[PDB]
Order: structure tokens, then sequence, then C-alpha cells
């Protein structure tokens, strides 16, 4: 059943700018929320965005419920063009006075609006003008956020990830400790959960989760960004799938850093709490209880599929481990499954090298195999020679057939 | 200023390192000035040095001489010499005859479940050790447990590299590893058959 | 039909078809233990018990397949355990293994023997 099991006020209290925005969007264009909140939600913020257009493809549909915002659209095109022209002619000025050397000012305004406006990469040119005309490595690193931020609207991952690691390789260990005690400024946060993000996006989440995992709850408000609650969901999902036992208990449960992330979703934390203690009759009925509404997440819908069939696959081998011989009827009644399905699961599994056991579909019985390293070492030896006495004697044949210089000819 | 009602809740939580380390130094500095908090500072200071299990028995150690025992508290100064020794049937007769008096307190709430878990951790690997295959109803007479909580334990120790063996569900049994076949001379074999059946390649390859 | 007929490879073919069930019946061994003749017939597509027994008699008899069948239970117990080295007869293998490799050898060396020699082999 697909219900609005949200409430909007938080969401948009957490976010803010075109983020903000386009979450809005794609919970709307989804199919759950529309009803009444679509509507109110989307139209609220339109006032102070461009594009104006985007609440047509969303308005129309309330008709099969059987706004008056009509005088509102040709309002705003006339006035945004006004906002660009004094900046259009204010770049002429600072290149008038032949400042260069510290027109770092000039750039500072000149890239808020430019992104305010939904504009493209266009405008990155000037961040350009910043590692051209400045000395010390401070400006590199402010600029550096500005051009992750605008990147972040751009679906550019890999360029994420290329100036994450321009920014963290280039100054020494990014200023050492930072004056001790960790720099005043919480750019290390952001470092951390963009780029953790960005292979997120790359499908590479066990490094997503080792990014998301290292970050600090100091400031951690990032309305530009995702919210202190999304961290805790990324970095817990993305590691209950990738990581082992001894990393799970060393950088999740152990840590302090992520122990304030998890306060705030105890979803998550019951979880991870219940798949470490091997209770998952519960944690797979949690893990789905949540499922419709990590789908309405934007960055985490289309690994949620992937994720949640890679967390189960790590419980049944959990599962049949300190076992040389499982009952099917207790191992299925632990899963919230039948027997039939688990038989197909585990079938599945020992398929591939995941699992050495063998189902015995008569008392229903996992049996734990041990393979005879003796007889396999004779097998694979004895089957080495028979392919190499194959291969000598074409490889004689091959000899005696160019010696002798037998080819057929195109005639 | 106090930490008590308006900032209880923040100290609410369990995780208690910090004082743990600082009831060393507390044992001390509070002891002529503290002196409300003096009775249960010292029941205290025992938990500090009993969580690592090592310590020996902090009863006449430090500066606590004058004081020793206590005699409405005596139990309470034998269980960390009974966790010491590692007699789950001492922890268990301090507990049911003192309680009310061990346990009334708070802070013990929360580490009681972890005192009365190490000791079975600590019976449970010292029983297994001569044995090859054992009985999980036998395990369940030495440790006073139910089946379900044995087999439990056993999951979780075995998970945690801490005991090596396998447990048999069907017959309720524990197999524990104890035979090592030559693993050396047929992985050496294996390397060297796997490294011909490219060499040979590589070989033939050549007269192309 | 029309191009595995006119390349007269038409029956060729045919064994390819009869030997997929052979191959996804010895695949069911890397998996199960003991299965049911019916639940057999179900993942190898053959539509019935009755056939499914003659199908892994056939292969019993052959020698492709380590199984037994008991017609009480209806159930195929596969036993996967063919060989344990430690045979005076499996060293007669070996030893007609490594006489194939000595003999190889010895008419490799003869035929390079001919070569060390050639005199258009002295000039370069």
């Amino acid at each position: 059943v697909e219900n609005p099991s949200l409430d909007l006020e938080q969401y948009a209290a957490s976010y803010s700018g075109l983020m903000r925005i386009e979450r809005l969007q794609f919970i709307a264009d989804h199919c759950p929320t529309l009803r009444v909140e679509a509507l109110k939600m989307a139209l609220s913020f339109v006032q102070r965005t461009f594009n104006v257009d985007m609440y047509e493809e969303i308005h129309r549909k309330l008709s099969e419920a059987t706004a008056l915002d009509t005088a509102w659209v040709e309002a705003t095109r006339k006035k945004a063009l006004l906002k660009l022209e004094k900046l259009d002619t204010d770049l002429k000025n600072y290149k008038g006075n032949s400042i260069k050397e510290s027109i770092r000012r000039g750039h500072d305004d000149l890239g808020d609006h430019y992104l305010d406006c939904g504009d493209l990469s266009n405008a990155l040119k000037c961040y350009s003008r910043a590692r051209d005309y400045c000395t010390s490595a401070k400006h590199v690193i402010n600029m550096c956020l500005n051009v992750i931020k605008v990147s972040v609207y751009l679906q550019n991952w890999s360029h994420v990830l290329s100036y994450v690691s321009k920014a963290e390789s280039t100054p020494e260990i990014a200023e050492q400790r930072g004056e001790r005690d960790s720099q005043t400024q919480a750019i290390l946060t952001k470092l951390k959960c963009a780029a953790g993000l960005a292979e997120l996006a790359a499908r590479k989440y066990k490094q997503a989760a080792k990014c998301l995992l290292l970050a600090s709850f100091d400031h951690c408000d990032f309305p530009e960004l995702l919210s202190p609650s999304n961290v805790a969901i990324y970095g817990g999902l993305c590691a209950l799938a990738t990581f082992d036992r001894q990393e799970l208990q060393r950088n999740v449960i152990s840590s302090s850093s992520f122990k304030l992330f998890l306060e705030l979703e105890p979803q998550v934390r019951d979880i991870i709490f219940k798949f470490y203690e091997s209770k998952y009759a519960s944690c797979l009925k949690m893990l789905d209880e949540m499922k419709d509404n990590l789908l309405l997440d934007m960055y985490l819908a289309p690994h949620v599929r992937t994720l949640y069939t890679q967390i189960r696959n790590r419980a049944l081998i959990q599962y049949f481990s300190p076992y040389v011989s499982a009952d099917m009827h207790r191992m299925a009644a632990a899963f919230n499954t039948t027997v039939a399905a688990l038989e197909d699961e585990l079938t599945q599994l020992i398929l591939e090298g995941l699992i050495s056991a063998r189902v015995d579909s008569h008392s229903k019985i996992l049996y734990a195999r041990d393979v005879d390293q003796r007889s396999t070492t004779f097998e694979k030896s004895l089957l080495m020679g028979k392919e190499f006495q194959r291969r000598a004697k074409a490889m004689m044949l091959r000899a005696a057939v160019l010696r002798n210089q037998i080819h057929v000819k195109s005639p | 200023v106090i930490r008590e009602c308006g900032g209880k809740m923040h100290l609410r939580e369990g995780e208690f390192e910090k004082a743990h380390t600082d009831f060393f130094e507390a044992f001390k500095n509070y002891d002529e000035s503290g002196s409300p908090r003096r009775t249960t500072c010292l029941k205290y200071l025992v938990l500090a040095n009993m969580l690592m299990k090592s310590g020996i028995n902090p009863f006449d150690s430090q500066e606590a001489k004058p004081y020793k025992n206590d005699p409405e508290i005596l139990a309470m100064t034998n269980l960390v010499s009974a966790y010491q020794n590692n007699d789950i049937t001492e922890f268990e007769k301090i507990l049911k005859t003192n309680h009310s008096n061990i346990m009334d307190d708070p802070f013990i709430r929360e580490h009681i479940e972890e005192l009365l878990r190490n000791i079975r951790t600590q019976v449970l690997i010292k029983l297994i050790k001569p044995y090859t295959r054992i009985h999980i109803p036998f395990i369940s007479k030495e440790l006073n447990i139910d089946v379900a909580d044995v087999e439990s334990l056993l999951v979780q120790c075995i998970l945690d590299n801490t005991i090596h063996g396998r447990i048999d569900q069907v017959n309720q049994l524990l197999e524990l590893d104890h035979q090592k076949r030559g693993g050396a001379r047929y992985t050496a074999l294996d390397k060297w058959t796997n490294q011909l059946n490219s060499l040979n390649q590589a070989v033939v390859s050549k007269l192309a | 039909s029309e191009t595995f007929t006119r390349d007269n490879n038409m029956g060729l073919v045919k064994q390819c078809l009869s030997s997929l069930y052979k191959k996804n019946i010895q695949r069911l061994t890397k998996t199960f233990l003991t299965l049911s003749l019916q639940d057999m017939a179900s993942r190898v597509q053959l539509s019935g018990p009755q056939e499914a027994e003659k199908y892994v008699l056939h292969m019993i008899e052959d020698g492709e397949i380590f199984a037994s069948i008991n017609q009480k239970d209806g159930m195929v117990s596969f036993h996967d355990n063919p060989e344990k080295y430690n045979n005076p007869a499996m060293l007669h293998n070996i030893d007609q293994e490594m006489l194939k490799c000595i003999e190889l050898d010895e008419r490799l060396k003869a035929m390079d023997q001919e070569i060390t020699v050639n005199p258009q082999f002295v000039q370069k």
C-alpha cells in the first residue's frame, strides 16, 4: 500500500535552497501525498524560485479530483530579468578598475545569483578565476565548496569526486589536524558527506558508507545538502549490506561519532543492533516496515532494491554459520518466509560460492558440507595433466603443418 | 550547576567510561569532601575495576584500608572475589540472598547483565576444553540457564571467534574442531598445478 | 529446422536438446542431498516422476551421476563420493599418465636434436 507516511513540515524545515524544491517535486511526481498536500506545498516556494512552469505538470492532476494563480505567471517573467542587468553591468566595472588581484569579492555574489536563476555551469568559469588570481590555498578551499554546491544539481558525480580528491590531496592532509581540536569551520563534514553521497550515486556502497560514517555532529546542519537525519540512514543501510561483522563492530556500533546520529533515527539503530545480535525475525520486519518510506527518497530510492536484497543475503549467510546441521523450519520461521521459498533462496545462494551447504528435502535439513582437499587436489592435477597432453599433441601437429607449409590458397 | 533533575536526563544514558576513568581520581579527591556521596562511591569503585576482568581484588590495594569491610554490605565485597574465581554458584547465591542491597542501586541495572554474562563465557570456554563432542543439555546444567539461552550464547561465542566449533541443531550437539590434517602440502600442490596450467599455455602460444 | 537439416547435421542437434536435461539433473547434485521425484521433475521440466525415474536410472547406468533411487518413498538420494585416492589401482593410472608424458618428452627431444644439428640452424 502506497500511503503518505511522512510529514511535510519537517522535510521543508530540514532543507533549504533548490534542493528543497527538487525534493518536493520528486515526492510530488511520485504518487504519494499529492491529494491535498501537493498544491499547498509546491506553490508556496515558487514565488522566490525561477522557471515558473514546474507546477503545471502537476496542476492539471487536480482535475480528476472533480490554484487560480494565473496572474502570477506573467508577474515573475518581467521581474526576473531586472536582477540580471545590474550584475551584467557590475562585472564590466570590476575589469575596468584593473583590480583582478582582488576581484574575488566580485565573484562572491556573481555565482549565487546565477544559481538562484537555475542557470548552468556557464557561470562556473568565475570560480576558475579564483584559481588564477589567488595566492593562498584558503580561497581555493572556499571556492571548492561553492563548485561542489553548484555541481550537486548537475549529476556530475565523477566530477564531484575528482574535486574532492583535489581538495583533500593538494593541501597537507587538509591542514593536518586543523590547528588542533579540528578546525573552527565544519568544511570537513561537507567534504565527507559530499564525496560519500557521490560514491553512493555511483553504486559504490561500501565507500559511501565509509565516508559517511566519519562525519561529525558539531554543526552538521546542512540546509543545502542532505539533512542530519538522512546521514544516519545513508550510512547505516549502506553499512549493514557491505560491512563484515568486525567492521560493523569497530566502525558503527562502538563508534561514538555515529551514536549521536543514531540517536535521532531509532529505527535504524534498532535494525542494526538486532541484526548484530542475530535476531532476524524482527530485524527484517522493521526493515520492511520502512521500505515504502525510502522509495520516496531522491538519493536512495533506486538503491533500495539493491540494498534490501544485499542485506537479506548477508543475514542468510550469517544465520547458517555456527551450524553444521540446521533445521529449515526454524530457519524459515526466523526469516518471515516459508520453507518452499526458503528452499529457492538457499539453492540460489549455494549455486554460487556463498554457502557451502546441501539441502535435504526429506526432513528439511540444511547440512554443512566440507570439501576434501586431497581428492580435489588429485582431481584438478589429473585434469591439468590431461589438458597439457592434449595441448602438446596439438602443438606437435601445428609444428608439422608449419614445417610443411600447408595452407589453402585464395584461388 | 547541579546535574540532578534538570541535567539528569543528560546523565540518564548508560555510557559511563568518562566516569569509569574518573572513579579512581574521585576515590581520593572527594573522600573527605564528598561525604554524602561517599556511601555510593565505594560501591561503584569496584565496578570500574570489575569491567575489564583485571585488577585482582580492590579490597585492599589503594588507601581504602580504613573502610575495608562494612557489616551491612559484605557479599558486595565478595562479588569481585567470585568474579575472579569465575564461580557462578557464588555469584548466584550472593545475588539471591543479598538481593535488594546489592541490586537495589540504579547504576547496577545497566551493568548486572553485563557482569553475569562474562562469567558464563569463561566457564563455558573452560568447560569445552577437553571435549570434542558435547551435549547442549549438559552445558545447560553447569550454567543455570535454559537450553534456548545456552544455544544463543554458543551462537554469539562462535560468531566472535571465541569457540572453534559448530552446533548441531537436529541432535542438540556441539562439535568442536580438533583435528588438523595436512593443509600445507595440498595447498602447495594446488599452487604448483595451477601455475603449470598457465606456464604450459604460455609456452605453447609461442608457436603461433 | 531448415538450416539444421540442410547442413545434414539434424540429429546431432536433438542430442543437444536431450543433453540439456542430463546437464540440469547433474546440476541438481551441487545443491541437494535428497530430492523428491515429483519435486525433481519440476525444476528440470521432465513432466512426471515416472519419466524422471528412468532419466535418473539411465544416467546412473552410464556413470554420469552418483545417486540411488528409493521407490518406497519415491526419492532420489545423491551420494557425491566416488573415490578416495588410496587405491593400488589409482597408482596404475598415475603410472600410465606419467609414462605417456615421458614418451612425449622423449619425442620432443628426438625432433629437437634433429634441428640442433641442421646445417641451416648454424648460420642463424
